[PDB]
Parts: structure tokens; sequence; C-alpha cells
């Protein structure tokens, strides 16, 4: 009536681009070079 | 004062000149002039480097005025324009103005509809912008 249990995680491939630098990306594109 | 400029070489000043009178012009004018005008500009910018990385934006207005006439003259415009100029054919507005050609033939309202709205998420739009894309989709029929 028991089992203990061991666990596996895994990491995120974290994005600075993927939002809020994609518009960081036309504030540097459409605006900054503009 | 376009013509006085380009008679005393004042080249820039006649150039913007020019082009703001096309762009005003073609909102209620009739729209051979400015396709003339704006293929004129394109022409004297390609050469030199001040604009040739924003002559995209020029041949672009240039087809979307074709377009606002018919299509298969737009069609035969953009290829003329991406054979002169083969830069053009990568950029994101020849994309869009493929889809958007695709979807006015399709006769499909709603594929239209959603791609200028995918485009105006990125950027923003123009009030002059706004009201050819409008102006060609009342005549879809």
């Amino acid at each position: 009536i028991i089992m203990d249990s061991s666990i596996s995680k895994q990491a995120l491939s974290e994005i600075e681009t993927r939002h809020s630098e994609i518009i960081k990306l036309e504030n540097s594109i459409r605006e900054l070079h503009d | 004062s376009a013509d006085y400029y380009k008679g005393e070489e004042s080249n820039s000043s006649a150039n913007k000149c020019l082009l703001k009178v096309a762009g005003y012009a073609a909102q209620l004018e009739q729209y051979q002039k400015a396709i003339d005008i704006y293929e004129q500009v394109g022409t004297s910018a390609m050469d030199s480097p001040l604009l040739k990385y924003s002559a995209k934006d020029y041949f672009f207005k240039a087809a979307l005025c074709h377009f606002c006439i018919d299509m298969l003259n737009a069609k035969l415009a953009v290829q003329k324009y991406e054979e002169l100029f083969p830069a053009f054919s990568d950029s994101r507005e020849c994309k869009l103005m493929k889809k958007l050609l695709e979807a006015h033939e399709e006769q499909n309202v709603d594929s239209y509809t959603e791609s200028v709205k995918e485009y105006d998420s990125i950027s923003r739009l123009d009030q002059w912008l706004t009201t050819m894309l409008l102006r060609i989709k009342k005549t879809i029929q």
C-alpha cells in the first residue's frame, strides 16, 4: 500500500524576444531605424 | 516649385515636392500621374544609396495605386518591379501584396480582412492606406 516515487524536471528555453521584445524590435526597426 | 528646383539642379527638394504632390493627387486625382511620379522617383532613388533601402515603400505605393485600377495590370507591375528590383521579392510588402491579390481573386472577404488585420497588428496603418484598402475592398462584389 506504499510506493515512493521520484521525479524528473525539465528546463524552459526562455526567450527574450518571444514577447514584449518583438514589440521592442518594432520599436528598434519601425521607430529607431526610421 | 518642383519645376523650379529641378531646373536649379536641386534634386532632393524637387524629388520631395514631386512625391508629395503625387501622393496628394492620387487620393482625388487620376492615378496615372501618381504611378508615373512614383516610378520616376523610385528610378531616381534606387541608383542613389540615400533612399535605396526605403524605395520599397514607394514601389508599394505605386503597386497599391495599380491595384486600385485592376488586378492583371497590378500583377504585371509587381513582376516588372521585382525583375528590375530583385531585392523587392523578399520584402514583407511583396508577401502581403501576394496574399492580398490571392484573396481578392478567391473572392474571400474573410481572408483579406484577416490578412490586413494581421499586417496591422505589427507596424501601424495610415489614414491614406486604410482609405485605399477600403476603397479597393468595396468593389470586390
